[PDB]
């Protein structure tokens, strides 16, 4: 059996493709490298550290009719949107055994004469990578990759801090002064930021 | 319903204004190359005409060395069909026809020496309609 999954994030939704992926998937490998002759002893490979950077590409067709489905148009607007996204989307493939991070490369339909309903697609995946720009010591490395999405306003519930909204919807937790200098956040919270209520509508930045 | 078909004993050949009685069979089509492009939004596939190709094929029994003498050389070829039942004949002529290959030499134990001959028209006149 196999199956394709793109689970965007930064839009929560979980696409499968209703269509396997036509003939064969491939991948390949490389090992980054660089030659380098020598006089008098001639050519030699010196492995660069990093790593490289590889496609995964098919083609499907998107069917009018078949298990769950949706229409050929807005899938094409779904993806085409998701090609701009600056955020990483995860790519799952049952058979093929392939699970990380990637990001659409190149995207393209197809209305063949016939069968004027469906939409030939060929898409090409890129795998995905992230940038992370006092006491030195061993610590956690920091792998893991950060892909987690949050409603960009929140409804404190009972419990809540403001402090602890911040750790768990800003990181650090100390960056709560962000949240109560925007003045909507100031205008719905007490002058008093240790003090709120359950319901208020807070504006997380960014 | 009525009896007004035609026979090839009626079949009269002049080639190149010459009765070639001798040619127990004859025939000749008119052919088109035929484009079939299929369009985006209409179903059914659309053919477009295109131009058009004559071809005739010619076999009797040999009498002489006409054909080998003709050679390559363009020439017509008049083909008269008339109805005896009822008065009316058929007449055509091919405007510019060329033989394809010559049948220098054919022959096979006591059988008859026949000859055949194949070759294209450039193009063909119908003189009469029936």
């Amino acid at each position: 059996v196999i199956d394709i999954y793109l689970k965007n994030e930064k839009e929560k939704i979980d696409f499968h493709f209703p269509v396997n992926p036509q003939d064969s998937l491939s991948i390949k490998k490389e090992k980054r490298f660089e030659t380098v002759d020598i006089v008098n002893l001639g050519e030699f490979d010196i492995k660069k550290e990093g790593e490289k950077i590889r496609e995964i590409s098919f083609k499907t067709f998107l069917p009018n009719l078949y298990s769950e489905l949706k229409n050929p148009i807005e899938v094409v607007a779904m993806l085409e949107k998701w090609v701009d996204q600056a955020e990483p989307l995860r790519l799952i493939i049952t058979g093929f055994g392939y699970n990380g991070l990637v990001t659409i490369s190149s995207f393209s339909n197809t209305q063949t004469a016939g069968r004027e309903e469906d939409r030939d697609i060929e898409i090409t995946f890129r795998t995905y990578r992230e940038l992370k720009i006092s006491n030195t010591k061993t610590d956690l490395k920091d792998n893991r990759p950060n892909t987690q999405t949050k409603s960009k306003i929140y409804t404190v519930k009972a419990s809540d801090t403001l402090y602890k909204i911040a750790k768990n919807l800003l990181g650090k937790g100390s960056r709560w002064p962000e949240i109560y200098n925007i003045p909507e956040n100031k205008k719905v919270i007490g002058k008093n930021p240790n003090i709120i209520k359950k319901g208020k509508l807070v504006i997380p930045s960014k | 319903e009525e009896a007004s078909f035609l026979n090839g004993s009626d079949v009269v050949i002049l080639i190149d204004g010459v009765e070639e009685l001798y040619m127990e069979e004859i025939k000749a089509d008119f052919e088109q190359d035929e484009q079939s492009i299929k369009l985006l939004g209409c179903q059914n596939e659309i053919s477009r005409v295109g131009t058009t190709k004559g071809s005739f094929s010619l076999n009797g029994y040999k009498t002489d060395s006409k054909f080998a003498k003709l050679g390559f050389r363009s020439f017509e070829i008049i083909y008269n069909l008339s109805n005896s039942e009822t008065l009316g004949y058929e007449s055509i002529r091919l405007k510019n026809c060329r033989l394809k290959k010559l049948p220098l030499i054919n022959s096979k134990a006591g059988e008859i020496v026949k000859i055949e001959v194949e070759g294209s028209f450039r193009g063909y006149d119908l003189l009469n309609e029936l």
